[PDB]
């Protein structure tokens, strides 16, 4: 079975460079070029460049020429892509891939390495309760939330009432901004249920050994 | 370079349907187009090569056609696992190039968002910050716009948005939008408004509050 093995993720600072690897097995490394492709979050596939592992010669799209440098280590059957002078525009998944016999289509893909660019060190979240504005208890359901702000790196875990309240929950994907992540979560319950009954956001951030239970109190 | 334009950008489908989508090249490329599927969190997977040629291990549901500039991928009898992104790629001329994709999603009935607004917590203000949060939950279709207004004036800086994937239970979408200011900044204004527009919106949905009610 052909394998193109990539690490799942790398973390790099703005202005630094990073060298991503792609180890080939299950075929003869120097029989085929290695290609590389960028995919920004929610966006399409972009060709970066390719390299001939036997000769070391390379080709690049004009968009990435000079941002990416491709190399190989024949003895370890490994292809490398070095990205230079990183900015937040470089945060994306980077695939290696290998074409078919005649170099027309992409026969095999790596899993892609997520490269995250951030200057932050490990940072504990601030966890804030989100309670409704008073007066307009409206009618039927009430929505509460939890804001988990300014942490680094991923991941966090968030539950409601220690996992007992799981229906009517939306936990939103984290977003990176100014080097730190922010995450939120909503939970919706019948309006007669709260605040007569307690609802609590449980947040853990393993990297900082943070664990917080924030009860949502009417405001 | 050769430009590939794919259409529609989003296609709403139901299992069992026969559906098709397009890849148009900016010049004649013969039959030198190839199609890939990519499921969420997955790698691309070749489905069709040289416009119409079948690939081992790919279900017969997938078929490609066309030649010249206009290419079509057809899925006869869509299945839930076909909900994915689809890309075309040309090998006529160096450099290879890719289309920007067609995304499949599941069709359901229109649903208006449930919109909730949340002033900053006393805990955050005490620490010197002020995030105002707006949840827009369980809507369909997926496209939605959110505006923040402070004292009636639109504000675009300091906003962070997050969108969920299509819900595997009811096929809706949800959105979180957070406007973050400093405490001092926050305390210079009175009204805060999250205003949403959507297909379902006869009037924009307005959720607001005053710091001085």
């Amino acid at each position: 079975e052909v394998q193109l093995q990539q690490f799942g993720a790398e973390l790099v600072k703005p202005g630094a460079s990073v060298k991503i690897s792609c180890k080939a097995s299950g075929y003869t490394f120097t029989d085929y070029n290695m290609d590389w492709v960028k995919q920004s979050h929610g966006k399409s596939l972009q060709w970066i460049g390719d390299i001939s592992p036997y000769y070391g010669s390379t080709g690049y799209s004009q968009k990435f020429k000079g941002k990416a440098t491709l190399t190989v280590d024949r003895s370890s059957s490994t292809a490398y892509m070095e990205l230079r002078s990183l900015t937040s525009e470089d945060t994306a998944v980077y695939y290696c891939a290998r074409r078919n016999y005649d170099g027309s289509w992409f026969a095999y893909w790596g899993q892609g390495t997520l490269v995250t660019v951030s200057s932050a060190k490990t940072t504990a979240p601030s966890v804030y309760p989100l309670a409704p504005v008073c007066g307009d208890t409206t009618g039927s359901s009430v929505t509460l939330g939890c804001l988990v702000k300014g942490y680094f790196p991923e991941p966090v875990t968030l539950t409601w009432n220690s996992g007992s309240l799981s229906s009517g929950v939306h936990t939103f994907p984290a977003v990176l901004q100014s080097d730190l992540y922010t995450l939120s979560s909503s939970v919706t319950v019948t309006s007669s249920t709260w605040p007569s009954q307690s609802i609590t956001c449980n947040v853990a951030h393993p990297a900082s050994s943070t664990k917080v239970d924030k009860k949502i109190e009417p405001r | 370079e050769l430009v590939m334009t794919q259409s529609p950008a989003i296609l709403s489908v139901s299992p069992g349907e026969r559906v098709s989508f397009s890849c148009r090249a900016s010049q004649i490329i013969g039959t030198s187009i190839h199609w890939y599927q990519q499921r969420t969190n997955g790698s691309p997977r070749l489905l069709i090569k040289y416009a119409s040629e079948s690939i081992s291990g790919i279900p017969s549901r997938f078929s490609g056609s066309g030649s010249g500039t206009d290419f079509t991928l057809t899925i006869n009898s869509v299945e839930s696992d076909d909900i994915a992104d689809y890309y075309c790629q040309q090998s006529n001329s160096w450099p290879v190039t890719f289309g920007a994709g067609t995304k499949l999603e599941l069709k359901r009935a229109d649903a208006a968002p449930t919109v909730s607004i949340f002033p900053p917590s006393s805990e955050q203000l005490t620490s010197g910050g002020a995030s105002v949060v707006c949840f827009l939950n369980n809507f369909y279709p997926k496209d939605i716009n959110v505006k923040w207004k402070i004292d009636g004036s639109e504000r675009q800086n300091g906003v962070l948005n997050s969108w969920t994937d299509q819900d595997s239970k009811d096929s809706t979408y949800s959105m979180s939008s957070t406007l973050t200011l400093t405490k001092d900044e926050y305390e210079r204004h009175n009204s805060y408004t999250c205003e949403a527009t959507h297909k379902t919106s006869t009037s924009p949905i307005v959720k607001s509050f005053n710091r001085a009610a």
